[PDB]
């Protein structure tokens, strides 16, 4: 999920954009 | 339920 | 009208337009992610058409849209046959929305209601969910203006009780809860208080007629409301009927024939028959 | 081709009495989606045309009399009346459509009379 | 890295997206 | 007010034709099928064909050949052509609405008698 990647754990800008 | 709303929102393909 | 799959518009408004053609959307619709957007775009923007919703509505983050009741002044039944998180209706984080006004909204046939987190949200509790909705114990309106307990809210509309108190129940302003007889059940009835027919499902044209429903209760066929596809018609989408020829364009890039229904695919159990389309029972495991 | 056929072909009977007429399909009418059964019963009186009695095998029709109920699911149907009337004097024919429609052979209940 | 939740996140959306 | 009456010669000879109008009011063609169905003096009900809402046709297995149903919807008439008559034919033929999604045969017009001789 998009909370299990980039909210529990650490998330940068462009893995972050892969979601959109 | 926020959580599981970004979940299936933030997809790559919106439907 | 036409019927017109699921949707999902974000970003752009040039997306939604894709709505003007349509009566039923055969599918969900989520309107989200608009943070560009004023009110100055929704004046004049109208979508009188659409009726019923097969599966749930959603509404996210649209900025600039205070009312629905301009966007959506037809829009009568949702299904609810598919569910957001059992809910077919989402009103999150809509903030600039002043008002639901979905003043002909007359029953959701399945799931629940989330309006939570909606500033500027006030015509809340002037709305009794219970005569939309069958389980309004799993509703979740929170976190809105109307919490605060200070709101305009200001309506000859009928009035209920939903906890202790004998409020009128009215969607805006100028646009009341239209509350039916007892008799009329959940068939809808006329300005007059005339029950529409068995078959219809909210509200209808002429009384005691099914093919001036604006809904059915059960299924759509040849514009008349009836209770079950006869042969040789399948049951699609569970609310409308199909003939072979519409479910096989379908298959034709998958779906199948099963208990004269078109479904995607089989269930456990079966496997389909790569002539007609039926699903037949496997020998052994199937693959 | 679903064939039907009605038992028996005609009965005397008298004021205030029960009867029941049969109708035997070669074909299930179950439909497995809304578990009905595809079968109505029809009644003429003389000089007039049918009209719709019961249909779906039990559910009467609007402004029937309860006293003819409609029983049966799958092949074997019957139709009885509770308290045959003097305005019951009618043939009765049973009606299949489920796959296009087959009308049975009818039973004449004739009222005794002196 | 960095760490987005909730509200933070539909911020993050409308920012890089 | 749904009504169907029949309209129909009345007096065909042998091997001839028979056309027979059903002219209804009250409810949709496009929605609501109409059946053809005829008794014989004496005998019991036969139905002949129906035609649906869309506007497909279903005919007796036995008499599939002969039989011919049409309709016009702006007209709300419902047509039926028999070929090949014979003296058997003689009967009185009805024309009744037909719910399929809900009820079958309920509102039947009073028929029209045709005799087949000469
Ligand atoms: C709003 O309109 C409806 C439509 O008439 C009105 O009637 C109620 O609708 C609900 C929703 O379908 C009915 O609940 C069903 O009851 C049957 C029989 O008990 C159940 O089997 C159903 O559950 C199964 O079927 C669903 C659909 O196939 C599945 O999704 C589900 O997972 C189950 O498999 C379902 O619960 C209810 O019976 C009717 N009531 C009547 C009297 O007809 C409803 O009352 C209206 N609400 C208002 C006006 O507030
Ligand atoms: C099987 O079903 C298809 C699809 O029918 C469509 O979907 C159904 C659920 C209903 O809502 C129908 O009302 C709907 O049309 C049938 O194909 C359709 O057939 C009709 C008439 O046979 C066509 O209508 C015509 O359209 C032209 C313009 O193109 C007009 O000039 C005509 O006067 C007439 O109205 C329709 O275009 C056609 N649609 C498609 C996608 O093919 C199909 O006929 C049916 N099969 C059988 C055997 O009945
Ligand atoms: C939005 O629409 C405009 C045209 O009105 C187009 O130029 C632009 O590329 C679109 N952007 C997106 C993200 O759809
Ligand atoms: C909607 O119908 C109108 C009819 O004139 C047509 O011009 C338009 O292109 C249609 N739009 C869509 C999205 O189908
Ligand atoms: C219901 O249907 C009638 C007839 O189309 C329409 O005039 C009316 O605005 C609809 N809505 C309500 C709440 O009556």
């Amino acid at each position: 999920g998009v909370v299990e990647h980039c909210c529990h754990r650490p998330c940068s800008n462009a893995e972050f954009k892969k979601y959109c | 339920f926020e959580d599981y709303l970004h979940n299936v929102v933030f997809v790559p393909r919106p439907s | 009208g036409e019927v017109c799959p699921g949707m999902d518009i974000r970003n752009n408004l040039t997306r939604l337009h894709e709505l003007e053609n349509c009566s039923v959307i055969e599918g969900h619709l989520q309107i989200l992610l608009m943070f560009k957007t004023r009110p100055e775009d929704f004046r004049d923007l109208s979508f009188p058409k659409l009726i019923m919703i097969t599966d749930y509505l959603l509404l996210f983050r649209v900025y600039g849209l205070e009312s629905l009741k301009d966007l959506f002044p037809n829009l009568t039944v949702i299904r609810g046959s598919r569910l957001f998180f059992n809910y077919a209706l989402v009103i999150f984080e809509m903030v600039h929305l002043k008002e639901l006004g979905l003043y002909n909204l007359m029953n959701i046939t399945r799931g629940s209601v989330r309006i939570e987190k909606n500033n500027e949200l006030c015509y809340l509790a002037t709305i009794d969910w219970s005569r939309i909705l069958d389980s309004v114990e799993d509703n979740h309106i929170v976190l809105n203006k109307d919490d605060n307990e200070e709101c305009g809210d200001i309506c000859n509309c009928p009035a209920t009780v939903i906890n202790g108190q004998f409020v009128e129940r009215c969607w805006t302003h100028s646009h009341c809860q239209k509350v039916c007889p007892t008799i009329c059940k959940s068939h809808g009835c006329t300005a007059e208080g005339l029950c529409c027919h068995s078959e219809c499902l909210g509200n209808c044209s002429q009384p005691d007629d099914p093919t001036k429903c604006v809904a059915c209760r059960n299924f759509y066929l040849d514009g008349r409301c009836v209770e079950t596809c006869p042969p040789p018609y399948y049951h699609f989408q569970d609310w409308r009927c199909v003939n072979f020829s519409f479910c096989q364009d379908l298959h034709h890039k998958q779906y199948v024939i099963h208990n004269n229904k078109c479904i995607p695919e089989c269930p456990s159990g079966y496997t389909m028959n790569s002539s007609n389309l039926l699903c037949t029972p496997c020998l052994g495991p199937c693959p | 081709d679903i064939v039907m056929s009605q038992s028996p072909s005609s009965l005397v009977v008298s004021v205030g009495e029960k009867v029941t007429m049969s109708c035997k399909s070669s074909q299930s009418l179950l439909y497995s989606s809304n578990q009905k059964n595809f079968l109505a019963w029809y009644q003429q009186k003389p000089g007039q045309s049918p009209k719709l009695l019961i249909y779906w095998a039990s559910t009467r029709e609007s402004g029937v009399p309860d006293r003819f109920t409609g029983s049966g699911s799958g092949t074997d149907f019957t139709l009885t009346i509770s308290s045959v009337k003097a305005e019951d004097l009618a043939v009765y024919y049973c009606q299949q459509y489920f796959r296009y429609r087959t009308f049975g052979g009818g039973t004449k209940l004739e009222i005794k009379s002196s | 890295p960095k760490h987005r939740c909730g509200s933070e996140i539909t911020n993050s959306y409308m920012d890089l997206c | 007010q749904v009504q169907l009456k029949e309209s129909g010669p009345g007096l065909v000879a042998p091997s001839q034709s028979l056309s027979i109008t059903c002219t209804v009011s009250g409810f949709p063609l496009t929605a609501y099928g109409v059946n053809w169905v005829r008794q014989p003096p004496g005998k019991g009900l036969e139905w002949l064909g129906m035609i649906w809402g869309d506007g497909n046709t279903d005919y007796n297995s036995a008499l599939k050949s002969r039989l011919s149903i049409s309709k016009d919807n702006s007209k709300s008439q419902v047509f039926l052509k028999m070929n090949s008559l014979q003296t058997d034919d003689t009967a009185r033929y009805y024309c009744a609405r037909d719910p399929y999604g809900s009820k079958p045969m309920d509102y039947w017009g009073q028929g029209t008698s045709v005799t087949v001789s000469s």
